[PDB]
This record gives structure tokens, C-alpha cells and sequence, in this order.
């Protein structure tokens, strides 16, 4: 929520979207389609597993400990031996309430720089023939065909074949 | 029409879960994992670990010999269960120090007892009591051995033992307190007793105390319980005047991982690396709130099982 | 600071502003003028609130405890004590100076980043009728009233009305 | 002009607050607010807690009954205060494990003490002493029973009590140590005393020790005082034959919250939920500096004076 | 990585930069250069090193303490004594850390922080003479000295005068 | 050409440092350093610090007075050092709460003894044995006195000394375990010992153990070493009828910063101001894998050798 992507310029999510996290959806002059972008959907995934399996993995074994359950009272050694087990408790819970809290603000400010990075990269694509809406959307003022939002789904988009053409539809 | 559009989005799930952070205390993601495992099945696997199952004797019990727990001699354990429906049935007897032997042969592992020839000249071996019976007549502990007079007298017993292995050796030993004045000159014919048992660099002297106790199955007397270790290279010496329950060998003393552990649950044939005393809970997961009391590799003892963690982006439906 | 929006292209502050603490200042052609954001104001506001009350609330009710001063020189058991509340000592101060030291810095990250996203949507509004001059002002390059400017403000700024006139007098 | 301009800005204040960040130690913000509390009012709030001055008595003298603590039979507190200015006018006496009972009987919060008819025959009863005057006469403690012997004999006394509540007994007893060895034959005829008080798991036995001491309030023996629990269901027997400071009841044990606190502030009749040895504190902030010892809902103590959390944007005037 | 800039639209690092960290590399009409900018490695280096030396400077000091090698087997007191020292152990390593795996988290992003800082301020300084060639480099459409590149170099870049030459260069 | 370029970019190097981060566990970057430290020296620097060398003696023989460690009288150290080859050749003893002594002593910093004129009046004194020659005949403990009987008899010892300095005294006696029966008749006329010593606030009071032990140099008989803290404004006690080993003056006690390590060491001329059982160590680094047992301003112990902190960007080649 650093960046102000998801939940931010973009009002809602797409629950028609189960091929990956991040997508894209055209409006062409042939019909209307959608489709997703492997690239950010697996950043995103390979550092949010690496995350996971970094904290899970256990590091403790324990064979012989102290009592902590006693029958009767007794006197000094009974009150340090259970002020030592709640001292562990009470330090090892703060840990954990920490560890959570920090990484859970992590992964969703990371899952929001990724649709921050798509959005700017989709812009960088689309040099001078394209208008941010505003809203998420661009608007490009040449006409495309399916084949013209494919190349700029794998990356090979040709903006200066396009040049004049919107550069006289958009200033004219 | 002679333009065109490309919209950018993410994906958004109906029903997502709500997560804590470093702002929001409740922000609702697409997806989200528990860390705390809280169940448990009930039963303890006995794979790959050995368990002993101490039906109705506790480890002192039958360390010590006792005629309703003959069936673990030489019990080799990797935990030790020890059951609340436990008894004993035999001489009253109590151990100073009680929970420092417990623990010190519940991590050891072993009830190996290896016999040792002494040599007690002057006094009758073998003593019985009708409140320790094995089979129709009486008897005693079978790692334990009750002198008293023979015939008229009572010499000065000293004994020697030397340890020539390459191991420690753990003898267990006692005192008798008797109930009156006259029970005392009638076993013992000396009118007070002591007990000395030496290693070349420790040494433990006690004295019987005359007295009347609650009646426990039938007697008034008691037997208190001492143990010595002897390191390799050591020597040992015994030496008494009267009330001496002297030791038959020496147990063997390994180091290893074993432990023992209070529980009421069955026994079962799974397999699990984990045990609790509520039975064995999986180790999937990297933290537990069952039981703080763990054998093996377990997860750690939380307070709290809400622990989510979030594994996917902010939850915006339509 | 990461996003070099606070103490970055804004040079100063603006010590007259008692309204809010993100605001707009305009400068017309039929004056002056002066006002606030409510929206960056109360998000910033809620999230320091949150995380601050979040802090802050109790956890620990201790009743019986270990002694921890002695009158005497005795052994074993005083060296334990003292042995084990050192530690405990020693391991909260830690942790008290760990959790400020991460959360200053993150509310100081929190509070520039809100400035950058009124910047970018303030941006996004004004599609093609203003130019960003680079130091936190906008030159529109139309002529607005005193309506003009809070047509902007108050998020209904409609662009195509503006855009020939603009567009003829920027760029010609 | 035919244009206009839009400018953007945040806020600033002439005096903002120094905080350490993680790249920064002194960074320049609009406002902060302190984690720690480093102030105390002075006194002691009595409410809600209840809260008991022990004037010129500790908690072991107002249990034994000494004649100048007799205004604290059956106190009930939630929190006893106890001063510097106390002191001891009764018979010279010696507690070993002084901390165990000072602690046990702090946490169960009455003194409560219920009489029993114990059945002391062939002893004289209601010993007293010149150090510790009731009144214009001879006294002792009001809870301990004084027995010599009566006339010429003192036989060997065997008492017993059982148990047949639901609560835990608390019997205080003790031994009297005499000065020389002509002393102990003209109170108790034997040349040697013994004391012996046993339940049906546990046993002390106490012998005498006769020899000299330092002179208090004109005195060289001493008492040393021994306590005892006995749990519901259980029995207690008492055995002896000379140097015996029989009980004369028990005390009521609880579980609850209560202790004690050494301290020489006032007391006041405000409201505060927390108590320091410096009086009470407020519980608005989450950490305090003022002492280390709390009773009630208390901040935590740290080591610092000053740790500043920031609460608003960077600080950048004119 | 959380913006971007560092392994994001800048392909490779420069291994022939031996002055700074962050430097500038230009094609002009009289052949190449390269030089560096001080402000942003400057800023980068007091921050890294402001981190550094706030974590190693020293807080503990002991000079007594309880035994840790036993050479008996004893019970209680020894047991307690090996419980505690393993307790202070397993708590003090996993601070040790935890503290290495959140700062070198945050030294990354902010040295790619300060990458982009260093571009947005690029980009603003060329208003409407420059367009971004999206791998890292400004196209300039006038015509440049070396005297015109270090004016870019040393922020004293003035826009309005080769404003109508770029304008004519770019859009026709 | 009517244009022109201007690229922008950041420098890297051809081996860059693998570093952990939040989400990956092996990232490149330019430059990393390391925590931990994990080189030792060999030797033990004497300065700043002042080290005491214990060749051949314990603390607690250069305290008793053994006749090879006559060089340590009056030794004040700031940290003692004691090596493995350390024996005893005198009198074979024993000291109840062994560790306890140790420590007091090692955290002293001084064995500065001042000698006190006690009475023993009806009693022979400096008593010697074969077992600890000072020189060509016999000796004994250069800091204490065997008191055994004048001619024919053994009076009742009682002696007092009072504390009218402004400090702490330290008090060192002991007791004497004969071998039989024979030989405590004939030393002390009693046929049985006590040993009695008090303040105003605590007392101790010891009886010997008649039995036979190991041999030892010669000897089957024992010495315990007992120790009294007599606090200003005090007074000492000491009462006695037979096996008493008496004290011949005080050692003085003070408060700051002395310990004491077991380390085989050599000691040189450097300068360093931390030292561990390996040598001393540097302390440019935070963190330190050498020893857990340190003196000084010593960095922590940490279980890593590895440990990098990324001081640099990310690595990306060409
Ligand atoms: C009770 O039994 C013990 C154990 O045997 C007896 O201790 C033993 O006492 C003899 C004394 O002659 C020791 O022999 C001596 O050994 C040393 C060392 O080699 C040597 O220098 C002497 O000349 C002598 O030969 C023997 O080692 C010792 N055994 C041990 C290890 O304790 C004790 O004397 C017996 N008590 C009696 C006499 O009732
Ligand atoms: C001094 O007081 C003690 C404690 O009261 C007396 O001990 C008691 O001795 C009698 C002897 O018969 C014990 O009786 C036994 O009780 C059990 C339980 O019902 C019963 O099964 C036996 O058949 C027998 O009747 C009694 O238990 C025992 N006290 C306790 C509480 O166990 C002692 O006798 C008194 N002094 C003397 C020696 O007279
Ligand atoms: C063995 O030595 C001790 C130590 O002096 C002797 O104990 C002392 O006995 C006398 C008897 O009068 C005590 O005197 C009293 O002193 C107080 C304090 O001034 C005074 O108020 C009394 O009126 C009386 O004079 C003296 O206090 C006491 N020692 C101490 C230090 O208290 C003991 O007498 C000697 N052995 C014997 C019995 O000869
Ligand atoms: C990227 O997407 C473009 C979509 O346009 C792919 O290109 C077309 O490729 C087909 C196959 O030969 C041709 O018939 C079309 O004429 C191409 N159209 C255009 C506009 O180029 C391209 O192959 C894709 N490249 C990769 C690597 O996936
Ligand atoms: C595992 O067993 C323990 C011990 O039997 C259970 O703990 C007890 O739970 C009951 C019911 O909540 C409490 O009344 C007791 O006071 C608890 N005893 C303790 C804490 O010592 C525990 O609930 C069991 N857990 C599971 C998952 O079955
Ligand atoms: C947002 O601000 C604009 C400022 O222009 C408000 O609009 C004007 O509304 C008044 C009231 O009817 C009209 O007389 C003007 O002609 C309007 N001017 C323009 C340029 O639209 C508008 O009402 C505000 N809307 C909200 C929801 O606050
Ligand atoms: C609360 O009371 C304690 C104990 O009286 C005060 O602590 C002492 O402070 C003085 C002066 O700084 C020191 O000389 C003592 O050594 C301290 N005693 C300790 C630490 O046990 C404490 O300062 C008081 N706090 C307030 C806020 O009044
Ligand atoms: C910033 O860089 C510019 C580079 O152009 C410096 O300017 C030139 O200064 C020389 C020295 O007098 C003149 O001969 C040139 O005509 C200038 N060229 C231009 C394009 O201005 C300028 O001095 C530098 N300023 C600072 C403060 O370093
Ligand atoms: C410093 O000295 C200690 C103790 O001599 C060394 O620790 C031992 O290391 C050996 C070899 O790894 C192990 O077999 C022992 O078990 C260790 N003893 C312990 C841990 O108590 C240590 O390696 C030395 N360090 C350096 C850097 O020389
Ligand atoms: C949520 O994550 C878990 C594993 O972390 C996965 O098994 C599950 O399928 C995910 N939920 C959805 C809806 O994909
Ligand atoms: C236990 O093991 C020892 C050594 O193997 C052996 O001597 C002894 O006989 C065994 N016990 C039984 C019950 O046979
Ligand atoms: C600073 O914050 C506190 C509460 O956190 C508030 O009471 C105070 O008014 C604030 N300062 C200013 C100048 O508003
Ligand atoms: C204390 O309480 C008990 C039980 O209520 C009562 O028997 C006793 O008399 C009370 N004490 C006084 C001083 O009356
Ligand atoms: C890496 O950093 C260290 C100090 O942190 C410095 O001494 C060293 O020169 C740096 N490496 C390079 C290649 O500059
Ligand atoms: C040790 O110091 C004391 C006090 O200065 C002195 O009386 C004594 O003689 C010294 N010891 C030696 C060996 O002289």
C-alpha cells in the first residue's frame, strides 16, 4: 500500500483472472479478450515461497529439560524454575507476534510494488502513441489489431512505425 | 473506431482471510497460513522410537527390584511412560533426593545390572520380610541384600570393590530405620548403627534414626536409599557396624538421548517423530499449542493458535 | 524518505498550514489562495494511530516473583538469581529499542510515501493541460477560476473541455 | 496571464522533536511521545487494593502473637507494607528457611488462626518469660504453648491430629535451645531432648543444642521455630521427651493474589491500580523508570530515561 | 528491489566506474564520456555507514557470572544452571539473526532507492527537450556540447532555450 | 546527426559477496562485512590488565598458606590464572561449598592477611605433621594453628574478637577428622569435639567424623575448612573442647573488578583488553566464535563463523 497500485488507482480486482495474480484485458476494434503475464505473477511468487520456507524450517531439539509441573510446595528452587519458564514464554510469544507482524506488512507491500513495476514497464512500452486514463487504463490512438497487443504483451512492441499516425490522431 | 485500449489489473478471491500487520490489525488478504499446530490423535506411535511402557511400577520401583515388577530387568528404554495407576507392594522405603535419581537414571537409558561377588563374613544374608512377598513365602528386593546378626554378633563389615573397566558404575545401597529399641539389639546387636561409603575422593556416612512412623502395608520401619559412582581408575569402600542394605552389583551408566515422561494414553502402531503426553501431534508446522512438555523434534509451545501468516497480495472484490 | 518526495523535490515545508497536514496553494489569476487535503490527512492519521495503539496495549500481570536484592553473600542460588535477571534484563532492553528504532522508520517512510501518491494522482488528473516545473507545482497551461482549482481539488476535473486550448497554447 | 499554477505542500512546525531511526540517530520530526514514566506521587493509594501498614511489626512476629503486634489477630490483606522502624520484645528466637515461610505465608493473605484442644498430660502448660511481658506480668507468645515438667517427671508426650476438612493445616511449632546443662535438667528432666512431627509423607525430627549466646534483652537460649502442612485427609502426630514448644492451633491457607512490600511512604486515601516502594504510580504508559519491584497492573521497567517514538511526518521550516 | 531501478530497467552494472557508485555516461555530437554524480553515493555511503556503526558499538560488560562446565553429575542446581544457558543462547542467536536479515533487506532498497531518486530528478531537469528511452538513457532532441551535458551534470540545466528547437525536433 | 544521448547508470565488480536478505538467501552485491571473529593470538597480553600467574597453586592453597606457594602472600591480582598442572603437598583438607569459597575469593582481588593476636590458654599450639615440610622438618599451613593438648588435659576454648574497623574480615578455621579411636584420645582428651563459632547474627557449629579414608601422602586423617564475614560493628565467637584448627589473624575484603580462568596460556608484553582461555582476541568486531568465557570489553559469543553485512548495492555483470 506504499505505492498506491492495488487498492489504490485501480478500484477493483478481476475474479474472472485464474491463470496468474497479474494480467492484462485490451478492448480492441476486433472484440474484447484478456490474458495474464508470467513474469510478475512468478517474482512474486519465488519471493513469497523463499519467505515461507525461510521461516518454517525448525532449528530446536530438546532432549532433557527442567520439571515444570510440580505436585507440592517447596521454597526458592520451585519459584526460580517457574520464573524462568514464564521469563521463556513471555519472550519467545513477543517474537512470534513480531516476526508475523513485520513480515505480513512485507509481502503486501511487495505484492503491491509488483503491479506498480508492470504498470510503469507497460508505460515505458508504449513511448508517445499511448494516454494514462487515470484509471489503469491507457488509451493508444493508433488502431491495433490482436496481433498489435500481443507485441506489446511479449515485449516487442514497434512504437516508431506508429508514430505519425497517432501523433496526428492525438495533438489533431 | 480507430483506437483501442489495454487494461492492467490483479486477481481477487470471494471469501479472503484477515491478517494482522505492522498498521492494520485486521486487513483481509486472498490467502493466508497457520503456523500453530493445536490438535492431537490421541495415541503414541512407537516408531521409530522405543517406548517402554511402565504399566503399573515407576522407575525407582523397578531399579530397585520390586516382586510385582520382575518383568523389567534388563529393560532397555528410549522414553520411559510412567503410568498414575502405579504402586508399590513391597518394604517401605523412601530416598533422599528423590528427583535427582529419577533423573539420573531416566537419562541414562538402562536397567543392565551386573552381579558382583562380595564378601560379608559374620552375618546372615538374605533377609525376608511378609510385606515384600515373592510367590507363597517372603521376600525382599531382588537388587538388595539385608544383613543382620549371625547368631549372637555383629561384626565390623568392610568391604572393598575396584573398577577396572573403562565405564561408571552405579551401586545402590540403604539404611534401615527400626521402629523400637528392642528391634534394633535384636537384629543388630549394637545399640546404634552407621554406615560408610567411601570413593577415593567422596565419602558418605549415615546413622539410623529409632523411631515410630505411620503404618504403611503392616510395618513401622523404613529403608532409606543412597547410590554411589564409582569413574573408571576409582575404588569403593563399604563400611558398617549395623543396618546395611547392602548392594548385589552395579548398574551400567550410559549417556545418550533417552528421558521419561507422565501419560495416560495408549499405545499404538503409527509412526511419528514427536510425542506428547496428550500422544503424538505431527511436526508440519513450526509452532504447537498442546502440550510444553515435547519428546523429539517438535514444534515450539505458543500461547496464542491464531498466527496467520499472509502468502498472497490484498483481497479487493467488485 | 525512500520515495524523495518529503526533504526531496519539495524543498521546504509550509509553516502556515494549521488545517491539515497535506494541503494545495495555488496561485490564479485572480489571486492567491490556500487549503487542505483531507484524505492523505486522515489515511496518515489512521495508520500512526493504529500502529500506536497497537504498541501499546499491556500484556504482563505478575503477582509472586524471585527475590532479586540480598543482604547477604551466600552461593549458588543467589549467583542463579542474579545470573538469571540480568539476562532477562538484558534481553527486553533489546527488544525496546529494536521496535522503535523499525517503527520510526517506517512511519517516517509511511508519511513521505502519502506526499509522492497525492503528487502522482494530482498528476494523473491533469492528463495533458500541465506541465510538473520540478520543484512541487504544476504550470496548466489553461486559464482556471477560482472554480477551476477546486474542480481539481475535490477530485471532478474534466480534462477534455480544456485540452485544445491548452494543447494550442503549450506547444505552439 | 492566460495560465495559473498548482503547488503542493505538506506542513511543518518551528520546534519539532530528535528521534533515532534505523539509518539515522538524531532525525528532526513534528512530534514524538515518551514510552517511559519516571515520576512517583509519593504515597501509597488503599484503593482498590487492600493495603495493611505494618507499623512497628514484621509479618513473622504478628504471626508467633509477640505482646506488641496483638492489634494484628486474624488481618486479612491484599498487601502488607512492612517498615524499617520494626523490632522484636518478646523471647529471642531463630527460623531456618526465614525467606520460605516470609513468602508463605505473604502470598496466602490471612492470619487467620483456628484453636484445637490438644491433650498434654503429665507436663505443666502456659510458660512464660520475663523478656516478654503482657501486661504488668511475665508473658510469651500467644500462639505457642510453653511445656516444662510438673513437679518431678516429664514422661514422653505423643499427641495426634487429624485432618478431617477440606483446606490445608499450617502448624507452627519450634525447640527451645537452653544456655548450660543445668538448666535443661531443671525444666526437663532428661539429659537430652528430642522432637519429633510427622504427617503420613514426611517426618522433622530436631535435637537441642545446648551452649552459649550473645546476651539478648537478657537472654542466652534460644527457640528455633519449625512449621508444618498437613493436606486434607492426611494426619499429624506429634512425638517428644523435653525442649517442646507445642502449637495451640492452625492457621487457614489460601491461594490467591497477595505479598509484601518493604516500604517507608504514607498511605493516602487516593485511587491508583499500581504500587511501587516509592508510592503509587499511574499506568497510562507502557514502560516506567522509578523502581523494580511492582505490585498490581504495573508498566515494565527499562534502563532508560527517554525513548521517543515519532507520531508524525519529518520536520523540514522555513 | 522494490523499485526497480537496480536489476530492473537498468540491464547491467558499469565494472569501468571507479570514481562513485552512481555516475553518468553521455554520446554526444563531439564523441563519449563518462563522470560521476557525489551527491546521491555520498548519501548512500552516510547512510550505510550511519547503520554500521550504530549496530557494533559494545553494551555488555561481566565480570562475574555462574559456572557453565560441570564436572560431576550433581541434580537440580546444575540442571537449572544448563537450562538457563541454553534459554540465553537459543535467545540471543536468533536476535543475531534477525537483525542481519532486516538490515541487509534495507540497505538493498535503499541503494536502489536512491537510483531512481537520481533518475526522477534526471528526468525533471529535461522537461520537454528529452524522451525516455526506456533502458535507462534520455534521448535529447537539441543539440549538446560537453559544456551542455554538464549543465545537466551540475543541476543548472535551462529548458526554455532550446525549447522550440526540441519541440520542432520531436513532434514533426 | 542532430541529436544526442545521455545514459544513466551504476557501477559493479567482477566477484561480488553472496548475502542473505528477507526474501532470498543468496543475493550479490558489490561489498560485504563480516560480524563474527574467530582468531585468537595464543597469549595472554599483560596489559592493561594486571595477571597473576598460578604455576603450581590453586587460589585456595595460596589462601591456606602451602608451603610451595609461599610467593603468593599479599598477591593482588586482577585476574588469576590457574593451569592444569597445579597439585597439592601438604596436609590433605577438604572445604564444604567448595565453588562458593572460590568465588568469594577470586572476585576479592587481594590476599593481604592480617595477623591477630589471639589467647589459647591450656593448650600447646603450632602443631606440625610429616605430610607438609616447610623446608628440612616438619610444618604445616603457614595462615592457621593446631591446637592439640597441654601435658594432660584440654580445657573448654572460648575466645572472643571484636570489629571496630570500618570493613569486612574474612575468617578462615577448620576441623580435624582423626583416623580412630586412639588418636583423638591423644591429642584431645575428650573422647569427642565440637567446634562452635558465632556472630551476633549466625553461628556454626561442626563435630568431627571419626573413620578411616584413603591414603593420601601418608595421612588417612581429614581437614574441613570452614569460613566465617565478620561486618563492622560485629563481634566473633569462638568456643571449642577439642579438633579445632584455629585462625591466626584476617584477610581483607573489598568490592570491584577481579575473576579468575583456567587456561594453559602462555603470558607476553602485548596490549589487548579482552582475554579468553585461547589468548586475547581483538575487539574491532561486534561478535566473536572463539569462547564463551571472556574477561574484558569482549565481544559475544555467537554460534555463526559466517555472518555478512551487505555495505554495498547489487551486483549485476556485465
Ligand atoms: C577396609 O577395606 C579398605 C579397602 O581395602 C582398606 O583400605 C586399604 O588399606 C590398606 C592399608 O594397608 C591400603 O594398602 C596400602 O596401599 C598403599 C598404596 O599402594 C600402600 O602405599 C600402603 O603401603 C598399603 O599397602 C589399601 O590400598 C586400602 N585400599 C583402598 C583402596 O581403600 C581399609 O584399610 C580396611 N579397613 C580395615 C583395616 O578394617
Ligand atoms: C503414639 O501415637 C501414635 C500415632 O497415633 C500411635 O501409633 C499407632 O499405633 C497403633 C498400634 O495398633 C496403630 O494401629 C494400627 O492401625 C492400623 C490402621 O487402622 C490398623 O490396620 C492396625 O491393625 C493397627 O490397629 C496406629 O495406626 C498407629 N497410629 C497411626 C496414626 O498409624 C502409637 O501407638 C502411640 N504410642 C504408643 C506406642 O502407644
Ligand atoms: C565465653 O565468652 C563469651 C563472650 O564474652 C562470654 O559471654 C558473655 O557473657 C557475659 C555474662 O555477663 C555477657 O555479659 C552481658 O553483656 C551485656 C552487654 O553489655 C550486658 O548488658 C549484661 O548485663 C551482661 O554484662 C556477655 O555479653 C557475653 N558475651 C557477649 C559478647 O555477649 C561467656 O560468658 C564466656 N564463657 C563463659 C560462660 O564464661
Ligand atoms: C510476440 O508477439 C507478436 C504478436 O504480434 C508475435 O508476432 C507476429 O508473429 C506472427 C508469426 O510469424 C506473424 O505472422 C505476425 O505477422 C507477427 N505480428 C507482428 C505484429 O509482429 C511474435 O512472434 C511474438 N514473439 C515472441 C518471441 O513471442
Ligand atoms: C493436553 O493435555 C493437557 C493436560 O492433560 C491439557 O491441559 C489441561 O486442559 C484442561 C482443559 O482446558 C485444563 O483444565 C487443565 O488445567 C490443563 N492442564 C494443564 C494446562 O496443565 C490440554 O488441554 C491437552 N491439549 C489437547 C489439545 O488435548
Ligand atoms: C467540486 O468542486 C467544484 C468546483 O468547481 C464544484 O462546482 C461548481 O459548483 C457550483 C455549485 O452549483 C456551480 O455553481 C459551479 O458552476 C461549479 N463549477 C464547476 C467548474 O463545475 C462542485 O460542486 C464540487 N463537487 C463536490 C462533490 O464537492
Ligand atoms: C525510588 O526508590 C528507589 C529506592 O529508594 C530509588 O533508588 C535509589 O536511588 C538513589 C539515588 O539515585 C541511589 O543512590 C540508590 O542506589 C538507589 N537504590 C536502588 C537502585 O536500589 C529511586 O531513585 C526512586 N525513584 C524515584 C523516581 O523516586
Ligand atoms: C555547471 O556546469 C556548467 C557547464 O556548462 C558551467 O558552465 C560554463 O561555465 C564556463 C565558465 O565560465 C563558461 O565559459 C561556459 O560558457 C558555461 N557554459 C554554460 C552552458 O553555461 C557552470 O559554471 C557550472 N556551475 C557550477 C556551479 O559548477
Ligand atoms: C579455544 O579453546 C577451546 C577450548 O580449548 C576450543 O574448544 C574445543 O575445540 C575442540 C576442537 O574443535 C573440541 O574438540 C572441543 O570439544 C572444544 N571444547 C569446548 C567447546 O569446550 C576452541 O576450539 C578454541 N578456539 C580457537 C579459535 O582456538
Ligand atoms: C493458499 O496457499 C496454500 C499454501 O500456502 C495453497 O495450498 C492454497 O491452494 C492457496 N489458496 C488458493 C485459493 O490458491
Ligand atoms: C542383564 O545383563 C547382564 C550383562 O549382559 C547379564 O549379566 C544379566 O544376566 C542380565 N540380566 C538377566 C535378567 O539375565
Ligand atoms: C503530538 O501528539 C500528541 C499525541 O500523540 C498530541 O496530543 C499533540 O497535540 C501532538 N502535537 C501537536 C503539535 O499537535
Ligand atoms: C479468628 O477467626 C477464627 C475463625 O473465624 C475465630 O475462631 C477466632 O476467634 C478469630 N480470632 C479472634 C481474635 O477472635
Ligand atoms: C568494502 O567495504 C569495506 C569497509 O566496509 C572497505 O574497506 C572496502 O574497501 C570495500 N570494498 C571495495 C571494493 O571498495
Ligand atoms: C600483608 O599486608 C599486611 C598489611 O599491610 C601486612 O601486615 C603483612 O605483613 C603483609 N604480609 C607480609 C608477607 O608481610
Amino acid at each position: 500500500g506504499l505505492f498506491g497500485a492495488i487498492a489504490g488507482f485501480i478500484e477493483n480486482g478481476w475474479e474472472g483472472m485464474i491463470d496468474g495474480w497479474y494480467g492484462f484485458r485490451h478492448q480492441n476494434s476486433e472484440g474484447t479478450g484478456q490474458a495474464a503475464d508470467l513474469k510478475s505473477t512468478q517474482a512474486a511468487i519465488d519471493q513469497i515461497n523463499g519467505k515461507l520456507n525461510r521461516v518454517i524450517e525448525k532449528t530446536n531439539e530438546k532432549f532433557h529439560q527442567i520439571e515444570k509441573e510440580f505436585s507440592e510446595v517447596e521454597g526458592r528452587i520451585q519459584d526460580l524454575e517457574k520464573y524462568v519458564e514464564d521469563t521463556k514464554i513471555d519472550l519467545w510469544s513477543y517474537n512470534a507476534e513480531l516476526l508475523v507482524a513485520l513480515e505480513n506488512q512485507h509481502t503486501i507491500d511487495l505484492t503491491d510494488s509488483e503491479m506498480n513495476k508492470l504498470f510503469e514497464k507497460t508505460r515505458r512500452q508504449l513511448r508517445e502513441n499511448a494516454e494514462e486514463m487515470g484509471n489503469g487504463c491507457f488509451k493508444i490512438y493508433h488502431k491495433c489489431d490482436n496481433a498489435c497487443i500481443e507485441s506489446i504483451r511479449n515485449g516487442t512492441y514497434d512504437h516508431d512505425v506508429y508514430r505519425d499516425e497517432a501523433l496526428n490522431n492525438r495533438f489533431q | 473506431n480507430s483506437t483501442a485500449t489495454l487494461c492492467l489489473g490483479h486477481h481477487a478471491v470471494p471469501n479472503g482471510t484477515l491478517v494482522k500487520t505492522i498498521t492494520d490489525d485486521q486487513i483481509e488478504v486472498t490467502n493466508a497460513t497457520e503456523l500453530v499446530q493445536s490438535s492431537s490423535t490421541g495415541k503414541i506411535c512407537n516408531n521409530p522410537h522405543r517406548i517402554l511402557d511402565g504399566i503399573d511400577c515407576t522407575l525407582i520401583d523397578a531399579l530397585l527390584g520390586d516382586p510385582h515388577c520382575d518383568v523389567f530387568q534388563n529393560e532397555t528404554w528410549d522414553l520411559f511412560v510412567e503410568r498414575s495407576k502405579a504402586f508399590s507392594n513391597c518394604y517401605p522405603y523412601d530416598v533422599p533426593d528423590y528427583a535427582s535419581l529419577r533423573s539420573l537414571v531416566a537419562s541414562s537409558g538402562t536397567l543392565e545390572f551386573i552381579t558382583e561377588g562380595f564378601t560379608w563374613t559374620g552375618v546372615t544374608q538374605n533377609g525376608g520380610s511378609n510385606a515384600c512377598k515373592r510367590g507363597p513365602g517372603s521376600g525382599f528386593f531382588s537388587r538388595l541384600n539385608w544383613l543382620t546378626k549371625s547368631g549372637s554378633t555383629y561384626p565390623v563389615l568392610n568391604v572393598t570393590m575396584p573398577n577396572n573397566d573403562n565405564f561408571d558404575k552405579l551401586y545402590i545401597w540403604g539404611i534401615h530405620h527400626p521402629s523400637t529399641n528392642q528391634e534394633q539389639t535384636s537384629l543388630y546387636v549394637q545399640a546404634s548403627g552407621r554406615v560408610t561409603v567411601s570413593t577415593r575422593r567422596s565419602q558418605q556416612t549415615i546413622i539410623p534414626n529409632i523411631g515410630s512412623r505411620p503404618w504403611v502395608r503392616g510395618l513401622s520401619s523404613r529403608i532409606s536409599i543412597y547410590w554411589t559412582i564409582v569413574k573408571p581408575g576409582d575404588v569403593l569402600v563399604i563400611n558398617s557396624n549395623g543396618n546395611l542394605i547392602a548392594p548385589r552389583g552395579y548398574f551400567k551408566m550410559r549417556t545418550g538421548k533417552s528421558s521419561i515422561m507422565r501419560s495416560d494414553a495408549p499405545i499404538d502402531t503409527c509412526i511419528s517423530e514427536c510425542i506428547t503426553p496428550n500422544g503424538s501431534i505431527p511436526n508440519d508446522k513450526p509452532f504447537q499449542n498442546v502440550n510444553k512438555i515435547t519428546y523429539g523434534a517438535c514444534p515450539k509451545y505458543v500461547k496464542q493458535n491464531t498466527l496467520k501468516l499472509a502468502t498472497g497480495m490484498r483481497n479487493v472484490p467488485e
